[PDB]
């Protein structure tokens, strides 16, 4: 199943942005999944703008609500997001994003390939973890009681969408190597990359979800450099 | 807000609250918080879904955790029996209807609506949703095992509905059949141990009695024909002559 952004790229301020995510290999029609909309400023983390059911209802990020249209279109297998009166600090690339309506912690599973367009509850996970090559990376995620809630990691390198790499706290989806585990007990969870290869150099951002408003809650994000010698 | 779910039988079958109906302390104890503060059709209709399965997995974490976080049978029958009251919660043919019960009633039937096709439609909601639902309960197994989840529980017995008297006597024989050696072995171990003996066993028939007689009104109103076939079913090689002999003290060891 494969998501994909469309959108202009560069946009004139006070106007309004418009994109539009092609959903293909499965039919939107159906109340298994949350459609949503991720934003992400250059150098910045994960923000959440919305979700979409296929029914028609759609509910926003509060700090954005009065400038936000998510639609969706059953008959042609998309789903749009449109950002009114448009300013400087709207400047982001937008992923949209599949969750599942059906499992305790939805996580997103595919996210599209991402679109640069240019004009409560809180997770909290250290900035920069660095380790030498063949050492084990820990990076680890503070949420208060964050054991109730069943945390996902994901793996973004530069320029591309993130990937998830661990669900449920320990769960690894069919692709991704035995070397990156997950852990979850009392107040953090710990994504433990082991044997860190080159290729491991990403930001990796554990995700939960918010119960009382349904939409996914993301850390702050950590840069794992590899120094190396 | 969903408790910490006390010890097996800390409290008996209560036929006094409901005097038609004998309620087991799970029942009491059951999860609500979500449902409770329930305060587009189809949206609505998921929204509720989301509430019942945080409800169903608060409810199946605190069983595993009253099971000593043993996955094991008798932690699946627990998930089995909690599962069937979630639904004849949803679909309105719950027999306990007090207090917090009320609320969850009245924001189903502000959901649903309250004509008379809404009763088939929450049937309908909980059918397509009751399988998600008891997965939930079971999400705390997935987060605590190292490995990949094995499914020692069955689907079949526990998203099969059944009448909730028909489910409530299957628990209420495991009880029972639990609480009997704990009661011959502490009079084989004089005259208050017999007044405490037959003080259990008059508990044991008014229960069986009230469940028994609510059993034949809702049977009117499966292999099944008496209330005596469930415990067959349900029951390791249960013979139906000794538990009458049981109940009425006519038993050869009382």
């Amino acid at each position: 199943v494969q998501l994909q952004e469309s959108g202009p790229g560069l946009v004139k301020p006070s106007q309004t942005l418009s994109l539009t995510c092609n959903v293909s290999g499965d039919s939107i029609n159906s109340g298994d999944y949350y459609w949503i909309w991720i934003r992400q400023p250059p150098g910045k983390g994960l923000e959440w703008i919305g979700n979409i059911y296929y029914s028609g209802t759609a509910y926003y990020n509060p700090s954005l609500k009065t400038r936000l249209i998510i639609s969706i279109d059953t008959s042609t297998n998309q789903f749009s997001l449109k950002v009114t009166s448009v300013t400087a600090a709207d400047t982001a690339i937008y992923y949209c994003a599949r969750a599942s309506t059906t499992v305790v912690s939805p996580w997103l599973d595919p996210w599209g390939q991402g679109t640069l367009v240019t004009v409560s509850y809180e997770l909290t996970q250290p900035s920069s973890v660095a380790v030498a090559p063949g050492q084990t990376a820990r990076i680890p995620c503070g949420g208060d009681n964050i054991e109730s809630k069943g945390v996902h990691w994901y793996q973004q390198k530069p320029g591309q969408a993130p990937v998830l790499v661990v669900y449920d706290d320990h769960d690894r989806p069919s692709g991704i190597p035995e070397r990156f585990s997950g852990s979850n007990s009392g107040n953090t969870a710990t994504l433990t990359v082991s044997r860190v290869e080159a290729g491991d150099e990403a930001d990796y951002y554990c995700q939960v979800w918010d119960t009382s408003s349904e939409h996914p809650v993301f850390g702050g994000g950590t840069k794992l450099t590899v120094l190396g010698q | 807000n969903c408790n910490y779910k006390r010890k097996r039988r800390e409290r008996d079958w209560d036929c006094n609250t409901k005097k038609d109906v004998c309620i087991p302390d799970r029942r009491y104890q059951l999860c609500m918080k979500e449902l409770t503060n329930l305060v587009d059709i189809t949206f609505r209709k998921l929204y509720l879904k989301r509430k019942l399965i945080y409800d169903a997995a608060v409810e199946g974490d605190l069983l595993l955790k009253l099971n000593n976080y043993r996955y094991n049978k008798d932690f699946c029958k627990d998930i089995r029996w909690s599962l069937g009251d979630f639904g004849d919660i949803i679909m309105g043919t719950d027999m306990e209807g007090i207090g917090y019960s009320k609320v969850v009633e009245n924001n189903l039937r502000s959901i649903f609506g309250t004509d008379e096709k809404a009763q088939q439609r929450r049937k309908q909601w909980w059918n397509e949703s009751k399988a998600q639902i008891w997965t939930a309960m079971m999400y705390s197994v997935k987060k605590r095992l190292k490995g990949n989840f094995i499914w020692i529980c069955k689907l079949n017995v526990a998203v099969n509905i059944e009448p909730q008297i028909y489910r409530w006597i299957r628990e209420w024989g495991r009880d029972y059949v639990s609480e009997l050696p704990t009661e011959v072995q502490k009079l084989k171990e004089c005259q208050n141990a017999c007044k405490s003996y037959d003080q259990w066993i008059t508990r044991k028939k008014n229960q069986w009695d009230v469940l028994s007689n609510k059993f034949i009104s809702v049977k009117n109103a499966a292999g099944i024909v008496t209330p005596y076939d469930i415990l067959k079913q349900e029951l390791d090689e249960f013979n139906e002559v000794a538990f009458e002999n049981e109940i009425n003290k006519r038993d050869g060891a009382y």
